[PDB]
RNA sequence: ACCGGCGGACGGCUCAGUAACACGUCGGUAACCUACCCUCGGGAGGGGGAUAACCCCGGGAAACUGGGGCUAAUCCCCCAUAGGCCUGGGGUACUGGAAGGUCCCCAGGCCGAAAGGGAGCCGUAAGGCUCCGCCCGAGGAUGGGCCGGCGGCCGAUUAGGUAGUUGGUGGGGUAACGGCCCACCAAGCCGAAGAUCGGUACGGGCCGUGAGAGCGGGAGCCCGGAGAUGGACACUGAGACACGGGUCC
């Protein structure tokens, strides 16, 4: 009976990462395809209406969004179905407010207030690296964004490294490598929202993912996936992550 | 009938002010929208032609009735934002 | 049409009953019997997802390469052998495994004329 | 060469395109250890794996069998009774979806 | 066989009706779309009909027509026979969708006594 | 009102059929496609042609539908360059656990783009600013296709079943791998740990009962699968062989 793509999303079937009332109504906004995944994303409508309470109805939220009053990653977003993901900067210049989207200790997404100076920096984990037509290297970030560099700077970037980008100008600021002692932040899993320093990396045969052990401030050692280990510093976090 | 302003918030994206208040009253009829708006405007120094009472809700066996209202900065903004039904209920449009 | 779905017999020799109607995505196309002729004939086919295929029904020229990447465009004369089918050699039908002879000697086909619409071959030493 | 397995490659060379060691075949997915029960078909062997299944209500185990057909590369000429290692690959035939990678022990 | 022939002047975009009962209908019968017939051969005084000074070499081009049942004539079907054909475009069908096909009733190019209206283009 | 764009393949309803990779769970696609949306790196050059609406004339009981003239586009077509695909010979620059992958250099070929269109504000003009737009390449994202291991009924007053059947070589077709199909080579494959055949039934999350073990049900809500009077077929589209689209019995 299925012939093509879905256009709807039932509230009961919505992702568990949303601070949403699953029984108040029946339908929920179906996120448009965009930067981040379904699980690590939330439509901008819920950020405008539920999280911040700037509007009481979807109509008001849509009007405010169309008026270009909300900036995500330094770019005005008007559609109410735009996905907003982890390590994203949401800016409201009119109220002078700046939030960073981060996971909670229970896997839910929350807004953490940040400073105006820090609002211009976005961390991006290099999900992949390859070569394209010509002699240029293309880097693919965790949010699906892409960057291009020359073959000379091939060794300056590697997978799982972090890049601090100045938005909206899209300019490279610093490269944080993935190595022992590098401060990291866990983005998903059982140990989500925990932070520490890299201690050891373990490889396995076949396509099994790598495993990384992290030491927290109190000294406790825990384990997670290398892809889940997000580098956000070298010795002390360069981004406020409480 | 005594009105206590429990909360007041300034919405700047929508140029309005949201007022949450409680009307305490011993055994008496639930206050009318006209009286509530008049008293609120007089007390809070608002523009009469720019305030809309979203609701005045009473509860089971209680002498305190909650109330939510909004006061806009511009009549044009109020007309553009508020739905027709609430304005008609508050009697801002002759219908 | 030419259905290319699941088989109706289990590996144990049992029988399978269809639980659904045939789906469009599971359909194939008629074979393309590339024939040697005096002029090339090709057609365009719209495929799944809006993609495109070039089908060669009559082949006249072949691109023959000889151990050094030097390619030449040489007319096809006849098909000597075709292990794919015992009758293709006699019917003069070109196939990815066919062996032909052109103005510059024997060659073996290495492309798929029905999928890319080109006849490429390597010279036989 | 290594193909993701911590196993020694076969001694001698073959020209089978479907050999992961000496071909374009790629192994990905599950890896199993089994005993060859059938080798009659050309370049094919049936691998049987035994395991115990726990019946909750009766609090008892029961023996079960898992028969898998795998491609037999010419370099790794497996026979009946040999203990072999198989890896999941792409569909090679109607029933063959695994490839023999090494012979753990020869009967 | 009372035809209701229509004469259309390509140089003015105007059409006129002429009803012909017999005698002159026999010569028209048996013709095929694409064939020219001199106007004088149909005892048509198109000069006075159109109030013009039409030349003496005016010829009648038959382009199509219809029937007593209203089914149009497809200039492509051969023979004076009525057939059901699955049509996607062209005479006898108006798609109304991007690619649909519907079966309709039409008649061949050749003229038959069943024809009730025949359209004609004036060729100077 | 008409042409033109998008949508109408979602949602809504039912449990007929199905003992099956249909469903649940864990993995794989390095064997694959995807309009809408996001990022980056690039481009938008020159021509040509119909026709709707409208006008004249109708036909047909209706449903529908003919002929002639005059027009525009983000309508259609052609040329040009970028780009796409196949194959042959060389270097190893990248991701990966591992390259039929990606990148670079030559050679033979096929295929082959666009809408600087629209709106607002300035500017004497020129020109400028902004908003929504068009095409190609590499990635994502969204929805899927296909595949594997394991798991979940009763009958032996059903013991043998299978012949494209099981495997191979060479090819065709597919968006993709595959007896999916084809041409030849072999005798393989399943089974008392219950094959084959027959009965019943949409599967699961779950619900009813019991102190528990367990027994029984699995319509209402969610996820997945099928159907649109019973069958069989194709057209347009990214997506259908399509409940309020199409063809035949
Ligand atoms: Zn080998």
């Amino acid at each position: 009976a299925r012939k093509g793509p879905k256009r709807h999303l039932k509230r009961l079937a919505a992702p568990t990462s949303w601070y949403i009332e699953r029984k108040a109504y029946k339908w929920a906004v179906r996120p448009r395809p965009g930067p981040h995944n379904m699980r690590t994303s939330i439509p901008l409508l819920y950020i405008v209406r539920d999280y911040l309470g700037y509007a009481k109805t979807a109509r008001e939220a849509r009007k405010i969004l169309n008026e270009g009053k909300f900036l995500v990653d330094g770019r005005v977003r008007k559609d109410y179905k735009f996905p907003v993901g982890i390590m994203d900067v949401v800016s409201i210049p009119e109220t002078g407010e700046h939030y960073r989207v981060l996971p909670n200790r229970i896997g839910k997404l929350i807004l953490h207030p940040i400073s105006e100076d820090e609002a211009f920096i976005k961390p991006l984990r290099i999900r992949n690296k390859r070569m394209i037509k010509g002699a240029r290297v293309q880097l693919n970030f965790h949010d699906g964004t892409n960057h291009i560099v020359s073959i000379a700077e091939k060794d300056n970037y590697f997978t799982s490294y972090t890049v601090l980008m100045k938005v909206p100008e899209r300019e490279i600021l610093e490269v944080l490598p993935f190595e022992k002692g590098a401060y990291v932040f866990v983005t998903q899993g059982k140990n989500v929202a925990r932070k520490g320093r890299i201690v050891e990396i373990k490889r396995f045969p076949m396509g099994w993912p790598d495993v990384v052990t992290i030491e927290d401030e109190e000294g406790e050692l825990f384990d997670t996936l290398k892809e889940y280990a997000f580098v956000v510093g070298t010795d002390k976090p360069k981004i406020s992550l409480p | 009938m005594e009105i206590r302003i429990k909360e007041i918030k300034e919405n700047k994206l929508i140029g309005r002010k949201e007022i949450y208040f409680e009307i305490y009253h011993p055994g008496e009829p639930t206050p009318s929208r006209k009286d509530v708006k008049g008293k609120l405007v007089a007390m809070l120094d608002l523009n009469p032609e720019t305030t809309v009472i979203q609701y005045i809700r009473s509860y089971f066996g209680s002498y305190i009735s909650k109330g939510y209202a909004k006061a806009y900065d511009s009549k044009e903004r109020m007309l553009y934002i508020e739905p027709e039904y609430i304005l008609i209920r508050d009697g801002l449009i002759e219908k | 049409a030419i259905w290319q779905g699941r088989s109706l017999k289990k590996p144990s020799g049992g029988r399978i009953v269809l639980a659904r109607k045939k789906r469009k995505r599971e359909l194939g196309r008629e074979p393309s019997n590339t024939r040697v002729a005096e002029q090339d004939k090709r057609k365009i086919i719209r495929t799944y997802g809006g993609n495109r295929k070039v089908r060669l029904t009559a082949a006249a020229y072949a691109n023959v390469f000889d151990k050094s990447g030097k390619g030449r465009k040489v007319r096809i004369i006849r098909v000597i052998e075709n292990p794919a089918n015992r009758q293709f050699a006699r019917r003069n039908i070109i196939t990815k495994g066919a062996i032909i002879e052109t103005e510059i000697g024997k060659a073996k086909v290495t492309s798929r004329p029905g999928q890319d619409g080109v006849v490429n071959a390597i010279l036989l030493e | 060469r290594d193909i993701g397995l911590r196993v020694q490659p076969p001694a001698e060379k073959c020209d089978d395109p479907k050999c992961p060691w000496h071909g374009n075949l790629k192994i990905h997915g599950r890896v199993f250890e089994g005993i060859v029960v059938s080798d009659k078909p050309r370049k094919t062997v049936t691998v049987e794996r035994q395991y115990y299944f726990y019946l909750n209500k009766y609090e008892r185990y029961e023996l079960r069998r898992s028969k898998i057909h795998a491609h037999n590369p010419p370099c790794i000429n497996a026979k009946v009774g040999d203990k072999v290692l198989i890896a999941e690959t792409r569909p090679l035939s109607k029933t063959k979806h695994f490839v023999v990678v090494a012979v753990l022990e020869r009967a | 066989a009372t035809f209701k022939l229509v004469i259309s002047d390509p140089k003015s975009g105007i059409a006129k009706q002429v009803e012909i009962t017999g005698a002159e209908t026999e010569k028209l019968i048996g013709k095929r779309i694409g064939d020219q017939i001199p106007a004088k051969e149909l005892n048509i005084n198109l000069n006075e009909l159109f109030g013009k000074e039409f030349p003496e070499d005016v010829k009648l081009e038959i382009r199509g027509g219809t029937d007593k049942d209203g089914f149009p004539m497809r200039p492509d079907i051969h023979g004076p026979r009525r057939v059901r054909v699955l049509l996607s475009k062209g005479p006898g069908f108006r798609p109304k969708e991007k690619g649909e096909r519907r079966k309709k009733t039409v008649r061949g190019n050749t003229i038959s006594p069943e024809i009730v209206q025949v359209n004609v283009k004036l060729v100077y």
